[PDB]
């Protein structure tokens, strides 16, 4: 019962997925030829939540992995855990995606598609009772926000009564990586608000503060962050793979985070995140842990949480803890900061817990944030979208693949009345 | 239970802290490493963490702290740094650089405070004359104001000497930073350096001196201080008591602090070291840790902190006998002048060291009309300097107006009426 | 934290320069390849105050090196820690200057200046917090004087909030070197009284003064002159680079130096000097430094001191020694000697100690005096300069570049208003 499919699309999609796999595969107690040495029986119980069992105690991901161009594919696949991958779960194509929206989900996407859909059918196939599907991408290149979008709609029509989330790489408002990123990032989000359930939104300006301020690293590389990616991810389906008092679920979360369908992209973060000069200094309270998690500092967003109200905020925690301590703590924070939460809703937050803690520590928790701050972003790649779009600037790559002047018109008014509707709550 | 927080700001703020944490890891058995309540906080490890806060905005003192031998022990946070010094200029720290950096020592005593489950407040060290301990500090105390209100905040401050200094700009800043924590700080215990190097040319018997041992000297009076928040004793003190007892009124509120014995090993064995005489010896004009004679004015209000073997009855008696001396003259309308505090634990010898063990040690808080005169030597100082308008185009070019030394003026005017006043 | 940028200018400027960067690499245990081969943590904690970090342990002086001609620079280059500067850091014209300020400050110099200026912005750029910029010139020829001057009124044009000191080389009033001298001296002074925060007065008879006097030495050369007034230098910014009980700072110094904002010139002087042949002889005792330093004869200046009134006298000490005693030692002087020191002004004397004393002395000290007696020596220029100005002699060569006479005038005017300013504290 409850199988999850992961699905990852593009470069930053297999990157963060490869990390991911990697820790999942630890925490399973995994090694990357798919044999089990673990010390608990509870390690494989629900071993099968992520991984499918072969002959000879083989354990091999339920992962499909996508890519329009070879290269990052035959990185992973070179990589540690590559080898633990299903050879026939690669799925690529030959030429690029040029950063182009409408190269993924229209032309060269449009041919990949149906090959990936029969992979993922087969995949469902095999699941007693399949949860839903797993999303890694980014927003702003052309593989991953154009095709992988593109797979999003096409599996909903086919499941449509299961559950769909993303975790979704954005822009960053300062220094942006790609030129087109404000046209892609439109498309991509404008089919996102009509189907997934949940989006997380990881921003990798936040995560290098995260590594510069908090963690005091010096030199973060692109595999540190996605650590950090891996570890928010794991936090949100422990409660799948592992007992505990509150045993959350993914629907559970959902429900508990989502007041109106639209309004479902979320501020991920995870604590303890502390230096590894300053580890003895800290004491490792559930208290402090909670101070971390509501911290600012500590999203993975491009956001000012301080700049807008939570409609509610789900806290995922992981390790031995006193359930009075947990609760108290809550009525602690709503109560001295009721400002900072939406009045219609009481108790806007909820509390899950898993007895079994990641690996190297005694607690840890994982904060998931339904702010009407999110709005920001939005408004941003609004303002820059815009911007270009009154010159029709760079927009014969898209007119080319067949695109018109209309969707784009269509785009700007769904973002802006995403943005109107949070600004209700606000 | 009873917990206080400490802050530590500027040099020579940060010298004393060190000494302090030196001598409290003494007493309380903690290894430079950090393997009490009140003073370190304990985390899941068997490891003891101070829990104050250091800020300089030169990253030199800090830098060496930071490298030294108590560097596993403080957090690296605690430690908090700036870019560049204030540099003798309280309009540096009061306005422009200390702005930048105190949202986050703000931060971080509100993260502290949350940590404790009974703050009796703050203990703070800085200096009247040094550019970040005149502004930066000034800057902080009105932000803990707004903040707590009713918490305790203690200040040990470096008053300037009369007939010796270490920078032309000092009478300036110590005006400046006496008109702004004039509303704040509930006490500001007094040390003077030149008292200090007299004591130790007169009692230690040594004429070598250095900063280390006037900062051991500090450390050693902060300690007795705050002795009885960690100690059993008959009549144990709080930090919130020394408030009640020594500001008479919210403006006078600058009591000066002396210790005894002061003594070497080679006439601690020829001297007796009774609780009367030690009474004694604090009560004596050249022993005092500032340059004042309490014999040109008149006790309010003082505070007495007997420390390791004392019959209370012996305590009573040399009071009485104090009383008695024509100191040593007392105001008319505080009779009841005296306040005792006794605790068991005795002193605590640091190894490399001035001073030898003792039996029992006191410590002397006072409250005097005699820092009335020195005030008015202060003023007349910074009527000297401020007369040709020196040095003001540094202050006024980064934040200061003309009028507000004036103002100063007018208030220091209007404290040393009060001081008359109380006199009479 | 804390960078200084360095510019030499002229023959006297790089000469001075090159044995400042000699002493100063001693002191850090550098050797003339840029390897570090020093015993002590100490010297590498804040080494980037003067030097730049390169590939393979290497460390670059963050000195500019300016001149109108290539000689003096070329000699620089051929010495023994020439190969350690940056070769893209000398910054050099083809014709001369022939020690005429108006071709240093507006017609040769002026072709070059923007390239120098170039240079300093990327080094400044390199700078995680730059305190400010010191200058080595000669102030009566052409090149340090016209060119130094016009670079002085360039960076603090473009860093106004910046340190700018200078370490100025001055005419001495029994055997002048050049004929032009007052000429340029008044020209470059002009400036420098509004576009310098602090000028240290270095006259090169009170160096031959001190060599012959004090040192016993027969047959001084320029290199020995210049050694002593690196030392000097060096202790100025001691309180940057080391520890201390009282940690100075340029910027401390200028406060509690400078009263009023143009009387900004200081007579520097160095302790102990002590002949060779009596070394054993003399006890090293606090005290006996005080009165060296004290000293008429152990001054660097032009002046007789007790023709005159200290304003304010900064005194940094280095080695291990008694703050009691070095305050006693201050007090004492005030209270016995009053009339010298200016009445207005309570605590005439301040004091810095740095823990690190300067190679073979256990104890040493730099002496900064701002005393009214400076004013003879701009009085005594103003004289010689008059005598000139008044037959118009020497005049067509800087009319021929584009000077007028309205700009000698002003020069006088500013002249004998500092003299004023002057006579009145005196
Ligand atoms: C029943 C007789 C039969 C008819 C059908 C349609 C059958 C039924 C199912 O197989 C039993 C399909 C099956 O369940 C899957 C979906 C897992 C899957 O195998 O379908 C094919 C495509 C499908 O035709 C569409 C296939 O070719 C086929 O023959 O399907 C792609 C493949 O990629 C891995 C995978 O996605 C003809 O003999
Ligand atoms: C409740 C939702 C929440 C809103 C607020 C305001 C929350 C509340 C508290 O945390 C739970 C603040 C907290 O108690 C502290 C004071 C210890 C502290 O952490 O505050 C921050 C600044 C604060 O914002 C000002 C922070 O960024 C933040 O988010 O604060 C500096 C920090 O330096 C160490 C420290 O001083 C947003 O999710
Ligand atoms: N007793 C004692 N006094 C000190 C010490 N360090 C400095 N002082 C005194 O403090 C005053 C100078 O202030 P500092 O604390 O050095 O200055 P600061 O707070 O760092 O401020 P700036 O350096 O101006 O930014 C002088 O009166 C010194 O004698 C010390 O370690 N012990
Ligand atoms: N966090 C993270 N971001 C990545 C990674 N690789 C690429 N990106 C980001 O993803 C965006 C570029 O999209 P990318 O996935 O490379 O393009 P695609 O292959 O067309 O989908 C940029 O915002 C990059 O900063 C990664 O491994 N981790
Ligand atoms: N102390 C010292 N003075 C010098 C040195 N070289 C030249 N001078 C003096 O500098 C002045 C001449 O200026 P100089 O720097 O050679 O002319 P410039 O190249 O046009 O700036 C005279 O007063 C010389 O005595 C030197 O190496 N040391
Ligand atoms: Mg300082």
């Amino acid at each position: 019962m409850r199988e999850i499919v992961h699905i990852q699309a593009g470069q930053c999609g297999n990157q963060i997925g490869a990390k991911f796999w990697e820790v999942i595969s630890d925490e399973h107690g995994i090694d990357p030829t798919g044999s089990y040495h673990g010390d608990s029986d509870l390690q494989l119980e629900r071993i099968n939540v992520y991984y499918n069992e072969a002959a000879g105690n083989k354990y091999v991901p339920r992962a499909i992995l996508v890519d329009l161009e070879p290269g990052t594919m035959d990185s992973v696949r070179s990589g540690p855990f590559g080898q633990i991958f299903r050879p026939d779960n690669f799925v690529f194509g030959q030429s690029g995606a040029g950063n182009n929206w409408a190269k993924g989900h229209y032309t060269e996407g449009a041919e990949l598609v149906d090959s990936v859909l029969d992979v993922v059918r087969k995949e469902s196939e095999s699941c007693d009772c399949l949860q839903g599907f797993q999303l890694t991408h980014s927003l702003g290149g052309g593989t991953g926000s154009g095709m992988g979008t593109l797979l999003i709609s096409k599996i909903r029509e086919e499941y449509p009564d299961r559950i769909m989330n993303t975790f979704s790489v954005v822009p960053s408002p300062k220094v942006s990586d790609t030129v087109v990123e404000p046209y892609n990032a439109t498309l991509s989000v404008h089919q996102l608000v009509e189907n997934t359930d949940e989006t997380y939104c990881i921003d990798n300006e936040a995560l290098y503060d995260i590594c510069f301020r908090t963690l005091k690293l010096t030199t973060p590389t692109y595999g540190d962050l996605n650590h950090l990616v891996s570890a928010t991810m794991s936090g949100v389906t422990t409660c799948l793979r592992f007992p505990g008092q509150l045993n959350a679920d993914l629907r559970k979360l959902a429900v508990n985070m989502v007041p109106f369908p639209r309004l479902h992209f979320f501020m991920p973060g995870f604590a303890p995140l502390t230096s590894r000069g300053s580890q003895q200094y800290r004491a490792l309270t559930v208290p402090e842990l909670t101070q971390q998690m509501f911290d600012a500092k500590n999203m993975m967003a491009a956001c000012d949480p301080r700049h807008g109200r939570y409609l509610t905020v789900a806290a995922v925690f992981r390790g031995r803890m006193s359930m009075k301590e947990v609760d108290e703590q809550m009525l602690n924070v709503q109560n001295k900061n009721s400002s900072y939460f939406v009045e219609w809703i009481p108790n806007n937050v909820k509390t899950a817990v898993c007895d079994i803690p990641p690996r190297g520590l005694k607690m840890s928790a994982t904060f998931i944030g339904n702010s009407t701050a999110i709005q920001e972003l939005f408004k941003r790649i609004s303002e820059q979208f815009t911007a270009m779009f009154r010159r029709k600037a760079f927009l014969h790559w898209y007119t080319g693949e067949g695109m018109d002047e209309m969707e784009f018109t269509e785009a700007e008014s769904n973002m802006n009345d995403l943005v109107s509707e949070y600004q209700q709550y606000q | 239970m009873r917990e206080c927080i400490s802050i530590h700001v500027g040099q020579a703020g940060v010298q004393i802290g060190n000494a302090c944490w030196e001598l409290y890891c003494l007493e309380h058995g903690i290894q430079p490493d950090g393997q009490f309540n009140t003073f370190f906080s304990e985390t899941g490890a068997g490891k003891h963490v101070p829990r104050a806060v250091f800020v300089d905005l030169e990253p030199t003192v800090i830098d060496e702290v930071r490298t030294g031998t108590y560097r596993q022990l403080f957090h690296p946070e605690q430690l908090i740094t700036g870019k560049e010094d204030a540099a003798n200029n309280y309009a540096r720290g009061h306005y422009t650089i200390g702005k930048e950096i105190i949202d986050l020592v703000l931060d971080r005593i509100r993260k502290l405070a949350d940590q404790c489950t009974g703050l009796q407040g703050f203990l703070v060290f800085h200096s009247f004359g040094g550019g970040t301990g005149s502004g930066f500090t000034s800057l902080l105390m009105e932000r803990l104001s707004v903040d707590y209100g009713k918490k305790s905040k203690l200040e040990f401050s470096i008053y300037p000497a009369p007939q010796v200094s270490t920078a032309v700009v000092e009478p300036y800043n110590s005006i400046l930073t006496t008109h702004t924590t004039l509303e704040h700080s509930d006490c500001a215990f007094m040390v003077d350096n030149e008292a200090i190097y007299d004591i130790c040319r007169r009692n230690l018997d040594i004429e070598r001196p250095t900063y280390t041992n006037l900062n051991r000297l500090i450390s050693q009076i902060v300690s007795s201080i705050t002795a009885s928040l960690r100690f059993d004793g008959a009549l144990n003190v709080d930090l919130t008591e020394f408030q009640t007892n020594l500001v008479p009124y919210p403006r006078i509120h600058f009591p000066l602090a002396t210790y005894a014995p002061v003594i070497s090993a080679e006439k601690a064995y020829h001297e007796q070291l009774s609780v009367a005489e030690i009474t004694n010896a604090c009560f004596e004009p050249a022993n005092q840790m500032v340059k004042c004679d309490p014999r040109h004015g008149k006790y309010m209000a003082c505070c007495l902190l007997y420390r390791g073997d004392v019959v209370p009855k012996d305590v009573n008696a040399a009071i009485a006998t104090i009383k008695t001396k024509r100191t040593i003259q007392f105001v008319d309308w505080c009779p009841t002048g005296f306040k005792v505090g006794i605790n068991y634990q005795p002193p605590t010898v640091v190894p490399g060291g001035d001073l030898a063990k003792v039996q029992r040690a006191v410590c002397m808080l006072s409250n005097t009309t005699a820092i009335a005169e020195a005030w008015a030597r202060l003023d007349h100082k910074f009527d000297l300097m401020y007369a040709k308008r020196a040095f003001v185009h540094w202050y006024v070019g980064e934040g200061m107006e003309e009028g507000e030394f004036s103002e100063a003026r007018e208030d220091m005017a209007a404290l040393e009426k009060d001081y008359e006043e109380v006199g009479v």
